[PDB]
C-alpha cells in the first residue's frame, strides 16, 4: 500500500536537537514529492516546507526560514528532516503528506499518522468567520469561505482544496478543483463556487459527514491555510 | 480429402452472392444530393474553410 | 567669418 | 563645443545601427527561403544597406575627435563617403519600394492584375540598387584629396578642377544639386505623402461605426500611421530642408547672420539624420504582422 | 513568467524525462545488430545453438567486450514485401543453406531442386533496393555429408553444364562460383563466404573478424581517406 | 467438372452484379457539381513543433479531447505529449522492440500498442500505485499487428496480419467472433461513428464492410491495381475513400456503391502512405511519399496547395475532434503540429 | 635583383585571387549545406576555411606597400591587426590540422575497444580552445609592436621595437626566444604527432588489407596515395620558412661573411611567397577528395 | 649592401 510512518519523538529543553525520517513504502517514491504542515494542539494547520524530484528546486517557510533543515535520500526510501534550535512555539505534530503534479494530478491524496513533539512547559488570508453549525442528520447545509485576492488566472482554472477531518484521524482529500471531485468519495457533494467567494454544499447529512473543513490555494508560492469550522451533531 | 475440402470452400463463397445482391440499392443522383445538402448545411461550422479570427485559435494565443 | 565654403566639406559633412 | 559633443552622438548612434541592424539581418537570414516573402526581399536590402550605412562612423569620430587631421590616407574616406551615400540612396529607394508594394497588394488585384511576380522582387532590389549606385559617379570622382592652408589639418573634398571649363562648371554644379535633391526627396516624399493620406482615408472610412471589438484594432492601426509618419518626417525634413535653405542663401545674397546658423547647425540635422538606421528595426519587428494582415486583407 | 506552481512542476519533470530518454538513447547506441534469414529450416537452428554457448526470438550475448544481439524472421508466413524495410539499421545479414539439401523434390513441386529456389531467394534479397550498404555472410553447415554423398551422387544431375572431375576442392570451388556470381553491385559491397564447421568453435571469432572489418571499411568510407 | 459448373455460376453472379452496377449510374458526380465555385488557395505555416525521439516513427494518434498526443518510436519508448504547452506527460517503456500500431483509449484510461512480436499489450495509465503498470497480455492469433483500434472500454478490435479479422473481450483471453473472408493480408481498418460498422481492407485491390453484432459479409467492392494502404470514414456515415500504393485515389458510396471522382494527377508517380478527413467532409489531406503533403477538394477534383516542411519522408496524419489542429509524423524524429 | 621586386606584387594578387575564390566558394558551399549534414568533420573544415580567409583578405595593402617603396600611407592600426590576424590564422590553421589528425587517428585506430573518447574531442570545445590558445600565442605580436618613420628619409614604415619591454642589451636574445618559442610550438610536436598517428593507420590499414582482393587493390593503392601526399606537402609547405628563420637567427652568431646571409637576406621574400601554397591548395585537397563535396556542387 | 636589418618585416613578411 502506501503506508507511512514517522520516527522521532520524546522531550527536550530549546536549543536542542533531534532527527525526524519517515520510510516511504512502495509507492513509486522516485517520482512524488514530500510536505510538511504544522497543527498545533488544537489550532489551525501551517506549511512548513517543500522538497521536490530530483533534489531541484526547494523553498522554506518564513518562520523557520534559517532555522529548519530537510534533504531526500532516493535509495532505501526514506526522508530525513533535521531540528537545530527549538523555540517555544514548535509544539506542534506533524502529518507528512505526499503529491504529484502533470496534467490530470490530484495533490495531497495520503495522509500519515503524525507524531507529537513538546518542548517545554502578502499571504491571501482565508476568513472562515463561521465556527459552528447546529445541523441535524438528514438535510442539507453548506458552508461558505471567500479570500482576500481574486484568484481567477487566465489560463482558464481555479485554484482551492478541500479537506475533511473526523476526529482523532487524518484527513482526507475531497475535491481539488471546482466541479472536480477526487477518488474515494461518494457522489453526494458538489463545488457549487464562483467568482472569489465559493462555497460546499452537501446533499445529506451522514453519520460519518460529522467533523471539521478547511480552505486551500494554490495561486502564490506560500501558502496559507483556513480557519477550523466544527460541526456539531444534533 | 483435397478434392472434398475444396467444395466447401466453393460453396460457402457461392453462398454469400445470394445476399450481396438482396440488397436495395438507390439512384446516384439521390445520394449525390445527399452529399451535396450535407456538405453546405455544415460547412458554416467549419473551422478550416473559413479563417477565423486570432483570438479565437487557443494554441498560437 | 567670410569663408567660402568652409564646412561644405569639412566641419562634419556628407554633401 | 561641437566638436566634442557631436562624437558622442556619432559613436552612440554607431553602436546602435551596427547591433540592430546585425540583429535583423542575422534572425532574417537564418530563416530558410520558403518562409521568406518580397516583404523579407526588402528588409534584408534595408538591413544590409542599414549595417553598411552605420560601419563607417568609426573613421569620421576618430577625424572630429582629433582636431579635424584626417590620418587614414586617401582611400579610405572615398570608400566611406561612396558606401555612406549608396547606402542612403538604397534606404530611400528601398522604402519606396515597401510604399509601393504595401499600397498595390491590397487593391491594385481587384481593379487590375497587371504586375510582376515576387519571383523578380529580387530582379527590382537589384535594379535599385545598381541605379543607387550609379546615380553617386560624380561624387567619387569629387573627393580629390588634399591640404587646405598651409595649416597641418588635411580633410578629404572635393576640387571644382575635372570640368576646367567655367560656363559648364556652375552649370553643372547646380543641375546635378538639384536633381539630385528632387528625385532624392520630393518624388519618394510626395509618394509616401499620398500613400499615408490613402491609408488614413481608407481606416477612417472603414471603421465609422461602433463595433465593441474593432475599436481596439483601429486605434493601434491608426497609431502605425501617424508613428511612421512622423518618424519619416523628423529623420527626412533635416537634410534637405537645410539642402534648400542653404541654396537659398546663396542667390538671395542675404547678410552672413543666416549662413552662420545654416553652418553652425548644419552639425545637428547631419547627426539626426541617422535615426532612420538607429530606430529602423524596432519599428519594422513590432509592427511586421499588423503591415501584413493589413496588406492580405 | 507567467507559469504557477503546477506549470514550472511540469517543465522540470519535462527536462527529468528528457535527461533520462538522452541517456538511454546513449546506453542503446553502441551494439551491433544481425539479421538471420535461414532460407531453410534446415541449418538455423543449429547456427542459433552453438552460437548460445512464436514469433520473431531474440538470442544475445558478450564476446571479448562487445555486447551482439541476434534477431530471428524465419517463421513468420507471409508476404516480405510490406515487413523487410523495418530492418534497416542492421549492419549485416546472416545467409545459410544447407549442402546436402540438392538431389531433393522440395516435397512440394517434385520439379526444381532446392538450390534453385534458394538462389532466386539470395538474388532477390542481393537486390532489394532497401539495401545498399548491406554485407553478407554465406555458411555452408552440414559439410560432413558432402564428402560421401558427391561419389554416389554426382553435381552433373544438378547442373547442365559440366563441373569437371569429381573431388572436393573443385567441388567446393565450383558451388564458391554459382554462390559469388549472383551479384551486380560488387563496388559497395562484400562477402566472406565460409565452409563452417561443427566444432573447434573458430565460428565466433570469425564473425568477430568480419564485424570488425564491417564497422573499419564502414567507418572509413564515412570519412577521410574513404 | 463440378468445379467448373461452379465456377460458371459465380461468374455469371458477378456478370448480373456488373450488369446491376452499370445500370444504377446515371451521370458523373462532378457533372451535377460544378455550379459551386472553389473555396480558394488554402495554405499553412508551421505553428509549433517538437523535437522528442531518436530514431524513425510509425504510429501517432489524437486523444479523445483533441488536447493530448501519443506516438510510438522505433526504439522501445512510448510517449505522451501535451499540446499547448509542449511539455510531456509519460514516457513508457515497452518490452517488444518492434511496433507498428498505437491506440488511445477514449475513456483516457488505457493505451494500446502492439507490433511484430504476434502479441497485443495493454497499459493503464492512471493507478494508485503511481506507475504505469501493463495489465494483460492479450494474443493468440498466427499474425502480425497491423492496426489495433477502440471501441469502447470493454471490447476492442484488432487487424490481423495473415486473412482475418477479429473481435476480443478485455476481461476474458478468448475471441467471441472471428471474421474469414479475406484473400490474402489485410492492411488497416475503420470504425464508423455509429459504432456498428467498420470497413477493413486487405491487399488484394478489394475492400469490404462488417457487422458488429451479426457478423459475416454484406458487401464487396473491388476495382483498384494493387493493395490498399489507406482507408478513411466520411463524417457521417454514407461513404468512404480508398488509398491505392500506385499514387491514386478513390472513394466509394454505400448504398448507391457507385463508381465516384477519381482523384489522380498527372505528375505524381510515387504512392501514398495515410490519409484522413476533416471536419464538414470537405478537405481530403494526404500523406505521399515524395515528401509531400497534397491537399484536394471532397465535391471537386482540383489541386490546392500543400504543405512541405519534412526533409525525409512522412507516415501518418490526423486531426482533431474539433478542428483546432492537425499533426504529421515521418521516418525523421521530428513530429509537426499544424494549425 | 630590381626587377623581381616589381614583379612579387603580381604574384601576391594572383594568389589573392585563387585563394579568395577557392576559400568563398567552400564556404558558401558548406554553410548552405550545413544544418542537414550533421558529419563529424564539419567543425574542423569550416575552421580551417575560415582561418585561411582571414590569412588571405589583408594582403594587397601590404603588396602596395611593397610597391611604393616603403611609406605606408595607411595608418598605425592597420598593419597591427593586420598581423595580429594572420598569426591568429597560421596557429588556427596548425592545431586544426594536427587535431583533425588526432581525430581521424582516434576513430580509425580502436574501433570499439575504446569508443568512449569521442566525446571531448569531437565536440567544439576542441575547436575553442584551439581558437584560445592562438589567441594566447597572437596577442605578443600585437603587445610588442610600434610602428614609425626612420633614416629621416620622409618614409615611414610599419616596424617593430622592442625599447618598450627589453633593455639596450637584451634586444637580440629577446626577439630570438620570442622567435624560437613561436616556432617549436608551431612546427616539432605536431609534425611529430601527425606522422606517428599517419604511419600507425597506415600500418593498419596495410596489415589488415594484406589478404589478395580483386577489388581492393586499387582502393589501398588510393588510401596510401593520399595519405603520403598530404603528409609530403604538410613537411614541403611548413618546413623552409621555420628552417630559414632558425638557421639565420642561429648562425648570427656563427657570422658567414658575405654569402650566406646575403643569400638568406635576399631569398625571405621568396620564403614568405611560398608560404601561400597552404592556402592555394588546402580547400581544392579537402573538398573535391570528398565525394560529397563533388555531388553537392554538381 | 650594408642594409641593417630592415627587411625582416619590411618586404611583405610576417615574422
Amino acid at each position: 500500500d502506501v503506508q507511512l510512518v514517522e520516527s522521532g519523538g520524546g522531550l527536550v529543553q530549546p536549543g536542542g536537537s533531534r532527527k525526524l525520517s519517515c520510510s516511504a513504502s512502495g509507492f513509486a517514491f522516485s517520482s512524488f514529492g514530500m510536505h510538511w504542515v504544522r497543527q498545533a494542539p488544537e489550532k489551525g494547520l501551517e506549511w512548513v516546507a517543500y522538497i521536490s524530484s530530483g533534489s531541484g528546486t526547494i523553498y522554506y517557510a518564513d518562520t523557520v526560514k534559517g532555522r529548519f533543515t530537510i534533504s531526500r535520500d532516493d535509495p532505501k526510501n526514506t526522508l530525513f528532516l533535521q531540528m537545530t534550535s527549538l523555540r517555544s512555539e514548535d509544539t506542534a505534530m506533524y502529518y507528512c503528506v505526499r503529491s504529484i503534479y502533470y496534467y490530470g494530478s490530484s495533490p495531497f491524496d495520503f495522509w500519515g499518522q503524525g507524531t507529537t513533539l513538546t518542548v517545554s512547559s502578502s499571504d491571501i488570508v482565508m476568513t472562515q468567520a463561521t465556527s459552528s453549525v447546529p445541523v441535524t442528520p438528514g438535510e442539507s447545509v453548506s458552508i461558505s469561505c471567500r479570500s482576500s485576492k481574486s484568484l481567477l488566472h487566465s489560463n482558464g482554472n481555479t485554484y482551492l482544496y478541500w479537506f475533511l477531518q473526523r476526529p482523532g484521524q487524518s484527513p482526507q482529500l475531497l475535491i481539488y478543483r471546482m466541479s472536480n471531485l477526487a477518488s474515494g468519495v461518494p457522489d453526494r457533494f458538489s463545488g457549487s463556487g464562483s467568482g472569489t467567494a465559493f462555497t460546499l454544499t452537501i446533499s445529506r447529512l451522514e453519520a460519518e459527514d460529522v467533523g471539521v473543513y478547511y480552505c486551500m490555494q494554490h495561486l502564490e508560492y506560500p501558502l496559507t491555510f483556513g480557519a477550523g469550522t466544527k460541526l456539531e451533531l444534533k | 480429402s483435397n478434392n472434398t475440402a475444396s467444395i466447401a470452400q466453393a460453396r460457402k463463397l457461392v453462398e454469400q452472392l445470394k445476399m450481396e445482391a438482396n440488397i436495395d440499392r438507390i439512384k446516384v443522383s439521390k445520394a449525390a444530393a445527399d452529399l451535396m445538402a450535407y456538405c453546405e448545411a455544415h460547412a458554416k461550422e467549419d473551422p478550416l474553410l473559413t479563417p477565423v479570427p486570432a483570438s479565437e485559435n487557443p494554441f498560437r494565443e | 567669418l567670410q569663408r567660402r565654403c568652409m564646412p561644405l566639406h569639412s566641419r562634419v559633412p556628407f554633401p | 563645443s561641437s566638436g566634442a559633443l557631436i562624437p558622442a552622438i556619432y559613436m552612440l548612434v554607431f553602436l546602435l545601427g551596427t547591433t540592430g541592424n546585425g540583429l535583423v539581418l542575422w534572425t532574417v537570414f537564418r530563416s530558410s527561403r520558403e518562409k521568406r516573402r518580397s516583404a523579407d526581399i526588402f528588409i534584408a536590402s534595408l538591413a544590409v544597406a542599414d549595417l553598411t550605412f552605420v560601419v563607417t562612423l568609426p573613421l569620421w569620430a576618430t577625424y572630429t575627435y582629433r582636431d579635424y587631421d584626417w590620418p587614414f590616407g586617401t582611400f579610405f574616406c572615398k570608400l566611406s563617403s561612396y558606401l555612406i551615400f549608396v547606402n542612403m540612396y538604397a534606404s530611400v529607394f528601398c522604402l519606396t519600394g515597401l510604399s509601393f508594394d504595401r499600397y498595390l497588394a491590397i487593391v491594385r488585384p481587384v481593379a487590375n492584375a497587371r504586375l510582376r511576380l515576387r519571383v523578380s522582387g529580387a530582379v527590382a532590389t537589384a535594379v535599385l540598387w545598381v541605379l543607387a549606385a550609379l546615380l553617386a559617379m560624380p561624387v567619387m570622382v569629387l573627393r580629390t584629396t588634399g591640404d587646405l592652408e598651409n595649416t597641418t589639418k588635411v580633410q578629404c573634398y572635393m576640387d571644382y578642377s575635372m570640368v576646367a571649363t567655367v560656363s559648364s562648371e556652375w552649370a553643372w554644379e547646380v543641375g546635378l544639386g538639384v536633381s539630385s535633391t528632387t528625385v532624392g526627396f520630393v518624388v519618394p516624399f510626395t509618394i509616401m505623402l499620398t500613400c499615408y493620406f490613402f491609408i488614413a482615408q481608407t481606416i477612417a472610412g472603414h471603421f465609422r461605426k461602433e463595433r465593441i471589438e474593432g475599436l481596439r484594432k483601429r486605434r493601434r492601426l491608426l497609431s502605425i500611421i501617424v508613428v511612421l509618419v512622423v518618424t519619416f518626417a523628423l529623420c527626412w525634413m533635416p537634410y534637405h530642408l537645410v539642402k534648400t535653405l542653404y541654396m537659398l542663401g546663396s542667390l538671395l545674397h542675404w547678410p552672413c547672420d543666416f549662413d552662420l546658423f545654416l553652418m553652425n547647425i548644419f552639425p545637428y540635422c547631419t547627426c539626426i539624420s541617422y535615426v532612420n538606421s538607429c530606430l529602423n528595426p524596432f519599428l519594422y519587428a513590432f509592427f511586421d504582422p499588423r503591415f501584413r494582415q493589413a496588406c492580405t486583407s | 513568467c507567467t507559469l504557477s506552481a503546477e506549470d514550472k512542476a511540469a517543465v522540470e519533470r519535462s527536462k527529468m524525462i528528457d535527461r533520462n530518454l538522452r541517456e538511454d538513447g546513449e546506453k542503446a547506441a553502441r551494439e551491433v545488430k544481425l539479421l538471420l534469414l535461414g532460407a531453410g529450416e534446415s541449418g538455423k537452428s543449429t547456427i542459433v545453438k552453438q552460437m548460445k554457448i512464436t514469433g520473431i526470438v531474440e538470442t544475445h550475448f558478450t564476446f571479448k567486450d562487445l555486447h551482439f544481439k541476434m534477431f530471428d524472421v524465419g517463421g513468420q508466413r507471409s508476404e516480405r514485401k510490406k515487413w523487410i524495410h523495418c530492418f534497416e539499421g542492421v549492419t549485416a545479414i546472416i545467409f545459410c543453406v544447407a549442402l546436402s539439401d540438392y538431389d531433393l523434390v522440395l516435397a512440394e513441386d517434385e520439379e526444381m531442386n532446392r538450390m534453385h529456389e534458394s538462389m532466386k531467394l539470395f538474388d532477390s534479397i542481393c537486390n532489394n533496393k532497401w539495401f545498399t550498404d548491406t554485407s553478407i555472410i554465406l555458411f555452408l553447415n552440414k559439410k560432413d555429408l558432402f564428402e560421401e554423398k558427391i561419389k554416389k551422387s554426382p553435381l552433373t544431375i544438378c547442373y547442365p553444364e559440366y563441373a569437371g572431375s569429381n573431388t572436393y576442392e573443385e567441388a567446393a570451388a565450383y558451388i564458391q562460383c554459382q554462390f559469388e556470381d549472383l551479384n551486380k553491385r560488387k563496388d559497395t559491397k562484400e562477402i566472406y563466404t565460409h565452409f563452417t564447421c561443427a566444432t573447434d568453435t573458430k565460428n565466433v571469432q570469425f564473425v568477430f573478424d568480419a564485424v570488425t572489418d564491417v564497422i573499419i571499411k564502414n567507418n572509413l568510407k564515412d570519412c577521410g581517406l574513404f | 467438372s463440378e468445379l467448373d459448373q461452379l465456377r460458371q455460376e459465380a461468374e455469371q453472379l458477378k456478370n448480373q452484379i456488373r450488369d446491376a452496377r452499370k445500370a444504377c449510374a446515371d451521370a458523373t458526380l462532378s457533372q451535377i457539381t460544378n455550379n459551386i465555385d472553389p473555396v480558394g488557395r488554402i495554405q499553412m505555416r508551421t505553428r509549433r513543433t517538437l523535437r522528442g525521439h531518436l530514431a524513425k516513427i510509425y504510429a501517432m494518434h489524437w486523444g479523445t479531447d483533441s488536447r493530448l498526443l501519443v506516438s510510438a518510436s522505433q526504439d522501445g519508448k512510448l510517449i505522451i505529449w501535451d499540446s499547448y504547452t509542449t511539455n510531456k506527460v509519460h514516457a513508457i517503456p515497452l518490452r517488444s522492440s518492434w511496433v507498428m500500431t498505437c491506440a488511445y483509449a477514449p475513456s483516457g484510461n488505457y493505451v494500446a500498442c502492439g507490433g511484430l512480436d504476434n502479441i497485443c499489450s495493454i497499459y493503464n495509465l492512471k493507478t494508485r500505485e503511481g506507475n504505469v503498470r501493463v495489465s494483460r497480455e492479450l494474443a493468440g492469433h498466427t499474425g502480425y499487428l497491423s492496426c489495433c483500434r477502440f471501441l469502447d472500454d470493454n471490447q476492442i478490435v484488432t487487424s490481423s496480419g495473415d486473412t482475418t479479422c477479429a473481435l476480443w473481450d478485455i476481461e476474458t483471453g478468448q475471441q467471441t467472433t472471428t471474421f474469414t473472408g479475406h484473400t490474402g493480408d489485410v492492411m488497416s481498418l475503420s470504425l464508423a461513428p455509429d459504432t456498428r460498422l467498420f470497413v477493413s481492407g486487405a491487399c488484394d485491390a478489394s475492400a469490404k464492410l462488417w457487422d458488429v453484432r451479426e457478423g459475416m459479409c454484406r458487401q464487396t467492392f473491388t476495382g483498384h491495381e494493387s493493395d490498399i494502404n489507406a482507408i478513411c470514414f466520411f463524417p457521417n456515415g454514407n461513404a468512404f475513400a480508398t488509398g491505392s500504393d500506385d499514387a491514386t485515389c478513390r472513394l466509394f458510396d454505400l448504398r448507391a456503391d457507385q463508381e465516384l471522382m477519381t482523384y489522380s494527377h498527372d505528375n505524381i508517380i510515387c504512392g501514398i502512405t495515410s490519409v484522413s478527413f476533416s471536419k464538414s467532409g470537405r478537405l481530403l489531406l494526404a500523406g505521399y511519399d515524395d515528401f509531400n503533403c497534397n491537399v484536394w477538394d471532397a465535391l471537386k477534383a482540383d489541386r490546392a496547395g500543400v504543405l512541405a516542411g519534412h526533409d525525409n519522408r512522412v507516415s501518418c496524419l490526423g486531426v482533431t475532434d474539433d478542428g483546432m489542429a492537425v499533426a504529421t509524423g515521418s521516418w525523421d524524429s521530428f513530429l509537426k503540429i499544424w494549425n
